[PDB]
RNA sequence: AGGUAUGCAGUAAAA
RNA sequence: UGGUUCGAAAAAAAAAUAAAAAAAAAGA
RNA sequence: CCUUUUAAUUGAUUAUGCUGACUUUAGUCCCGAUAAACUACAGUUCUGCUUAAACUGAGGAGUCAAGUAGGUACAAACCGUACAAGGAUUAAUU
RNA sequence: CAAAACCGGUGGUUUGUUAGUAUUUAUGUCAUCAACAUGUCAAUGAAAUAUCAAUAACGAUGAAACUUAUGAUUAACAUAACAA
RNA sequence: AACAGGUGCCAGGCCAACAAGAAUCCGAUCCGUGUAUUCCGUAC
RNA sequence: UAGAUUUAUAUAAACGGCAAAAAAAAAAAAAAA
RNA sequence: UGUAACGGUACAAGCUGUAAACAAAGG
């Protein structure tokens, strides 16, 4: 190389502003692909069916659709 | 690394003496080696990556 | 993605494309809660 | 024995501690004994003289053998009228009481004494057969510096009218600016 | 009444502070505290206090 | 994450616990584990109202347990995890002292970990050189005048309990003998101030000759 | 993933299909008659009132 | 990560190919 | 330069024996002889192992009691 | 990855970010930034803890073990 | 690092004849700790050197045994 | 059902209804928007109409 | 921690006890109430017509179990 | 030749 | 001592954050 | 068993085949720059390089990284560690 | 020429014994993106509510054990024992 | 023979709250839901 | 259906010009989706 | 709806929301 060697930089500002959560949202990519640390639309099954021996008074299924005061 | 064999020999002698064998007339009649495996580590070089092994016997 | 292109791109949830696929843990034909 | 899937729980049991039974299958086949404990989550039964292979040494230096848990389906109730093992039917009377009828004789097999059955300390799903020594103490018969005494605990101080008035006043006189912190 | 439950809430809060201090001290040595169930007892008492008050408000 | 504190509480849920530190803490100081979202004013009011403590100061730090990799045991899963919880460490300075056996850790297994003994003569981290700002007495405003020991009022208050002459506090095993002022000697030995006593004779000011070739 | 480079990838994979074949209805008729004859010959036929 | 197979699509395509193949003229 | 073929098991065994004799006669015999000559002096006592080692001793045991003609232990005193 | 939440790093915090990153933890606001880098505090916004007079209170954290027997008998006498 | 994400294990795949011991720096640190303990009347070095079950009060040892 | 919404008795806009229980155990349905109790559902006797499509089938 | 004041066994301590307690409690909820009503009507009919049914049939009609889970059997 | 300690608007001049 | 905050100057947005919770009758 | 059928995509010494295991080369190459002593009657080994002051009215003239790189028993563990008022006015107590 | 249902509740069948299974991160990349790591939640055993006694020997339990039970399983390949 | 589950492995009749066999004989070493013979239940 | 139920997921669209910041004085100002 | 961050819980691929596994015996 010439003089002092320069390679790919580790820059938190650049990485977070170019490849972060919101930047990935603004990108044009396949959003049906699962991303561990970012936005994706591989949807889950939700809370599973109650087993016959559990207490229905404690079994829970909904959070937002029933949110009262 | 011969401390392993020395530990085995010392323990065997102590065990035989405790069981009542005469240490004075106990001989090593034969041995048998049984491989168990080898742990591999990367070794990064100019044009290739090698794997160096540590034995387990 | 760099600032000039970010300033002209729009967020994914500003359209309806998110609801036009059936991708889910079980496959590609998601049956939504409540059918 | 391992805990069984709740799919195999038995809703109402035909065998209780103190019952006389005979083992039908296994190494201990044909052996009669008395049920010493039942576990309703394990579907397990303990029978005197059966599967006694766990040894415990006690104070006098002697070894005692404790009987092991076996599956409830390997024992059959004994009808005392005919002194033979028999299948059991459960019948509910108009009073609401459940009784056992022998399938070989048609007679009622009464439940063993209820006062001879003790329940697990933290899980009443396991029952044990009391011994005479433990039964005798039944007839023969501490606080801490942070426990409230019963005379204060059972005190009733709630009045509906007072509570309504006080809560309404709290809500209606609540302020929102701290004028005494500094 | 409301006053008694209000006082008991703070009493339980102080007890919980002490118990959590003991629990953290034990965790620093990688062992379990003494009489761990007191924390569950205090938690149950406080939750039941809140239940009692909220039912009266729901009325 | 934690629920925001309402203007009126009536039922505080925040747990203040004593934290046993491996570092040193002063006489009137104590370290507490506290929820991260509380302010110094909230902490002080909480302690003064629920316990009646007379708090003088609150200092706060945010403690996040370090990342840990599970690498050691047989069949190890090389997954990342944190031991404990993120919390606010509140160091409270009060009007009265707090026992060292309460506030700090001790050990007879690792004999070096005795902060109550070692005090501030050690740093309990990777820090090599300790940084301490100047003390209040060393400051100028509200600091100790270096000639006040000669004044009438301090001597009237001293009575027979105190002797104000600084010559009496000289450590014999550290100070050197007085030198002759007319002969070469160091300033740092016995002066301990940033000026030149008039009793030291006139000193020569030497200015560098930067261009000898010109002359 | 290609044949000879991954387990579960096939060059000529089995495909779902219909296994039904075709036969002459005349052959089916003749076979029914032969089956009745065979049952009579082997004594595997009984006639009942109802 | 696992390579999960899209059986709906694969079987639909297989049926389409089978029907076309067996209806060719 | 690289080998033109794989060395066989027969030759590898031959090499094992040859290297055994080389190492034996070059290192192991000498080390054993020195070890057995060192027995005529009290065993070495490392001052850096004082904290855990036994007190210094000079006696070297006779390890075959069946060939000892003398006394093995002294009677208890009174 | 070498930057971001991967490898157990989790969400970004001011401790792990360069100077200039602004992220708190959920504390309430108690004043206003000025136009010259100051912050005017208003103590009216300090939450008010409501603490009753705990002095001379007979209640305690737990209940004595005999209370169960006493209450059970007192309720059985009514039920029977 | 402690999380073993770096590449520092790459060099450890090759032999080295030895490693610096940093004894000057480590001894300065150790003596700082010793002074901190000693100003309060503790002989940390003596404690560290004591044999298992050995009790020595004050600045005593084999020489004390010899002359007493 | 998702294409439909309950109506608040006071504001007459889409609302959410929660079941609350009094001390005696009486149940009251309360609407979020106004806090009003829901009126009792119209009776089956009043609602009844013949299902002519089933007769046609 | 076991609580002796709690009448219903804790599920994580005694799941069988919790389930049986809920089964033996009086029916609550529209579905359970309806099922109990149908069982009661059948019981009344069978008691009236006892002579036309088996003892096993009568006993089964007498069996009581409320608050069953959907698709319990 | 960024902004310094009652703080928001607001015009001019300038080591 | 810095960040924050005003300016430069920015939706050119650092997911789980804020002077940032329905916004003055605030009960002094 | 035999019989009939099977759409099995049904026979592997070989595609510098694929995924792996295990041999030969071979016990061969590979070992970075300067080191000693810690004592049977006191002490100060030698060498390479030189910002090593840490209140003197002044936060001790920076940024950045270590997603906590000089804490802690001859530990690649557990535990602990960044306080802007620096809390010990601790010239105290004894 | 013979013969002539709708809305709740409860179970069962088929899909499907003949088919397959998919939810958590370790590891790569600036990024788009790529990609079946580590057997199983599980010592062994049907049962540990059969692992007791014990420096050692003989004992105990078990169908099988201080061990072909206190993880199983080819070939290549590793080591030994015996044989003329 | 799909007369489902469980019970030490292949059980219509051992358990599974509503039918019917602890059926008999033979099993290297424990057990048998196994072989052979036979009885019974079934609008399951 | 006894209560409780933090934070993020940039939402006045249970709504109507398009168009940055879920909707921005007229005009400049431009379009196959 | 779905998912996740922190927090609590055996410091967890489970459960769960500062009431963090349980109220069912109230003018």
């Amino acid at each position: 190389w010439k003089g002092n060697w320069k390679g790919p930089q580790r820059n938190k500002w650049k990485w977070y502003h170019r490849h972060g959560y919101w930047a990935t949202r603004k990108k044009l990519i396949d959003f049906t692909k699962y991303r561990r640390y970012g936005y994706h639309e591989r949807r889950g099954l939700g809370k599973p069916r109650m087993q016959f021996w559990e207490d229905p008074s404690h079994h829970k299924r909904l959070k937002k659709s029933i949110r009262f005061w | 690394r011969v401390n392993y064999l020395l530990n085995l020999l010392n323990a065997s002698r102590k065990k035989i003496h405790e069981q009542g064998g005469d240490i004075s007339r106990v001989y090593v009649e034969s041995y048998m080696l049984n491989i168990q495996g080898q742990i591999k580590r990367p070794q990064f070089r100019l044009r290739m990556v090698n794997l160096i092994k540590t034995w387990k016997f | 993605i760099r600032p000039r292109k970010k300033g002209m791109r729009l967020d994914r949830r500003r359209s309806k494309k998110q609801y036009k696929h059936g991708r889910h843990v079980g496959g590609w034909n998601y049956r939504w809660l409540g059918s | 024995m391992k805990f069984v899937h709740p799919r195999h729980w038995i809703l109402q049991w035909k065998i209780r501690p103190g019952d006389k039974v005979v083992v039908i299958s296994g190494k201990f086949k044909t052996i009669r004994g008395t049920v010493l404990q039942i576990d309703k989550m394990r579907n397990g039964v303990s029978v005197s003289g059966v599967k006694e292979q766990k040894r415990v040494k006690q104070e006098d230096g002697s070894f005692i053998r404790i009987p092991g848990l076996i599956h409830v389906s390997n024992v059959m109730l004994i009808d005392q009228a005919i002194d033979l093992p028999t299948r059991v039917a459960l019948r509910v009377d108009d009073r609401g009481n459940v009784v056992r009828i022998s399938k070989k004789s048609g007679l009622v097999i009464p439940w063993p004494n209820g006062e001879m059955i003790k329940f697990g300390d933290n899980r009443k799903s396991r029952e044990f057969l009391k011994s005479k020594e433990e039964r005798d103490v039944e007839l023969r018969k501490k606080d801490t510096p942070k426990d409230t005494p019963a005379e204060v605990a059972v005190e009733r101080t709630y009045d509906y009218q007072r509570d309504v008035a006080t809560m309404q006043a709290l809500r209606q006189m609540m302020t929102k600016y701290n004028r005494d912190f500094r | 009444s409301f006053e008694d439950l209000h006082k008991l809430w703070y009493i339980c809060l102080k007890e919980k502070n002490l118990l959590m201090g003991e629990r953290w001290a034990a965790r620093q040595h990688k062992q379990e505290m003494k009489q761990p169930e007191r924390l569950q007892k205090v938690r149950r008492t406080m939750r039941r206090i809140l239940i009692v008050l909220t039912k009266r408000e729901i009325q | 994450t934690p629920p925001k504190t309402p203007r009126n509480v009536f039922f505080p849920w925040q747990v203040f616990s004593v934290h046993r530190t491996g570092a040193f803490l002063e006489r009137r100081r104590v370290a507490l584990k506290v929820p991260v979202n509380l302010t110094k004013f909230e902490i002080q009011s909480y302690l003064e109202k629920i316990y009646g403590a007379r708090v003088l100061k609150v200092s706060t730090l945010i403690v996040v347990p370090r990342r840990r990799r599970d690498i050691f045991g047989p069949r190890p899963s090389m997954r990342y995890y944190r031991v404990g919880c993120t919390f606010k460490k509140a160091i409270v300075t009060l009007e009265d002292g707090v026992p060292d056996a309460v506030k700090m850790l001790r050990s007879s297994i690792e004999l070096a970990k005795n902060p109550d003994i070692t005090k501030h003569n050690l740093t309990y981290s990777g820090r090599v050189r300790a940084f301490k700002p100047p003390s209040a007495a060393q400051r100028w405003e509200m600091g100790e005048s270096k000639y006040a020991w000669r004044l009438p009022i301090p001597n009237l208050l001293a009575g027979d309990e105190m002797q104000l002459n600084p010559a009496l506090r000289i450590d014999e095993s550290t100070t050197q003998m007085f030198p002759d002022f007319s002969k070469p000697f160091f300033h740092n030995a016995h002066f301990n101030f940033s000026w030149k006593p008039e009793e030291v004779p006139f000193q020569q000011t030497v200015k560098l000759d930067i261009t000898p070739w010109r002359r | 993933k290609a044949p000879g480079k991954y387990v579960g990838v096939k060059a000529h994979p089995l495909r779902p299909h219909d296994q039904r074949i075709k036969i002459n209805k005349r052959l089916l008729w003749q076979g029914l008659k032969i089956m009745l004859s065979a049952k009579f010959a082997q004594g595997q036929i009984t006639v009942v009132d109802h | 990560y696992k390579p999960v197979i899209d059986w709906v699509k694969n079987r639909i395509n297989a049926r389409m190919r089978q029907y076309r193949k067996r209806s060719l003229k | 330069a690289v080998p033109k073929g794989k060395r066989s098991k027969h030759k590898c065994k031959q090499r094992q024996l040859i290297y055994f004799f080389d190492q034996f006669d070059g290192v192991f015999k000498r080390r054993r002889e020195s070890f057995y000559r060192s027995f005529y002096n009290p065993p070495y006592f490392s001052k850096q192992t004082e904290q855990t080692s036994l007190p210094p001793s000079v006696l070297r045991p006779f390890r075959f009691p069946g060939f000892w003609p003398g006394r093995f232990a002294f009677k208890m005193a009174s | 990855a070498k930057v971001g939440p991967s490898k157990g790093r989790g969400p970004l915090l001011a401790k792990f970010a360069p100077v200039g990153f602004k992220k708190g933890f959920g504390a309430i606001g108690l004043g206003r930034h000025t136009k010259k880098g100051f912050f005017i505090i208003n103590t009216m916004l300090v939450p008010m803890f409501k603490v009753p007079d705990l002095s001379n209170c007979k209640l305690k954290c737990y209940v004595a073990p005999d209370t169960y027997r006493i209450v059970q008998q007192s309720f059985n006498k009514r039920e029977l | 690092n402690k999380v073993r994400t770096d590449k520092k294990e790459r060099k450890r795949a090759f032999p080295q004849r030895g490693f610096w011991k940093k004894q000057n720096f480590l001894q300065v640190k150790n003596n700082t700790v010793r002074l901190a303990f000693a100003v309060q009347g503790v002989d940390l070095l003596k404690l560290k050197r004591l044999r298992w079950g050995e009790v020595r009060k004050g600045n005593t040892g084999w020489w004390t045994d010899d002359y007493r | 059902i998702t294409n439909v919404a309950l109506l608040d008795p006071v504001v007459k806009r889409p609302t959410r209804v929660k079941r609350r229980f009094m001390m005696n155990g009486e149940c009251v349905r309360i609407s979020k928007l106004s806090g009003s109790a829901m009126p009792e559902p119209v009776s089956t006797s009043a609602l009844r109409q013949p299902n002519l499509y089933q007769e046609y089938l | 921690a076991f609580d002796r004041w709690a009448r219903i066994p804790h599920a994580r301590l005694d799941a069988y006890g919790n389930f049986l307690y809920r089964l033996n409690q009086p029916a609550k909820g529209a579905a359970a109430v309806a099922r109990a009503a149908e069982r009661e009507k059948l019981r009344v009919e069978m008691s009236e017509n006892a002579e036309f049914y088996s003892d096993a049939a009568l006993s089964a009609s007498r069996i009581t179990l409320n608050n069953l889970p959907p698709g319990a059997f």
